């Protein structure tokens, strides 16, 4: 799992 | 929504098995006196999760040629264990409530759109689901100010680019390869 | 509830 900033 | 649907799902057994857990049976009936075998969990990275069709709360009716509609818990386990490397399941589920598809226009602030995403192929946010999910909205950022986007929203598309079954890195690239005004297609529960 | 790993 990943989490990215937009 | 709420109505029964029936589905054939064939799974290939991996090293860790089929990649799901079951409850139920004639001797362990969960929910009233319903003896059905139910899926209680989809194992992250397992065969059922990669396949993506099996869902928590699905009832297994048949395993290959074996009728598991009214069997003991142990009989179901045995039938699944003995089913070979290619397992043909016939399942039943109640259709989930429909999602609202929504279009959202956001103007970037100095720190972008002001939300975080998770999910993608190989980084499933929910086991069995390859979708891109909103996991965080930045207080005071563009998404917050607009007020429409929420945690748990699924991002379906950015401008003209679909985000169906894409890798996480491609989802990020698509969301960053944008001008200052961005159009999002979103699925709300 | 009884739960088995498959
Ligand atoms: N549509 C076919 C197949 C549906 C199916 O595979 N599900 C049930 C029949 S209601 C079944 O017995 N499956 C066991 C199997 O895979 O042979 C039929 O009319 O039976």
């Amino acid at each position: 799992r990943r989490e990215s900033e937009i | 929504e709420g109505e029964m649907e029936y589905e054939e799902i064939t799974l290939e057994r991996g090293n860790s098995g089929l990649g799901f857990s079951i409850a139920g049976g004639t001797d362990n009936p969960h929910i009233g006196d319903d003896p059905s075998i139910f899926i209680t969990k989809i194992i992250p990275g397992g065969a059922a999760a990669q396949d993506g069709r099996l869902r928590v709360n699905d009832s297994i009716l048949f395993v290959n040629e074996v009728d598991v509609r009214e069997v003991t818990h142990s009989a179901a386990v045995e039938a699944l264990k003995e089913a070979g490397s290619i397992v043909r399941l016939y399942v039943m589920r109640r259709k989930p409530p429909a999602e609202k598809v929504m279009e959202i226009k956001l103007i970037k602030g100095p720190k972008g759109l002001g939300f975080s995403i998770a999910g993608g192929v190989g980084n499933q946010h929910i086991p069995g689901d390859n979708s891109i999910y909103v996991t965080k909205i930045i207080e005071g950022g563009a998404a917050h100010k607009d007020g429409r986007l929420q945690i748990g929203d699924k991002i379906l598309a950015v401008n003209s680019v679909g985000l169906e079954d894409v890798m996480h890195e491609d989802a990020v690239a698509a969301l960053k390869n944008t001008y200052d005004v961005v159009y999002l297609k979103v699925a709300k529960p």
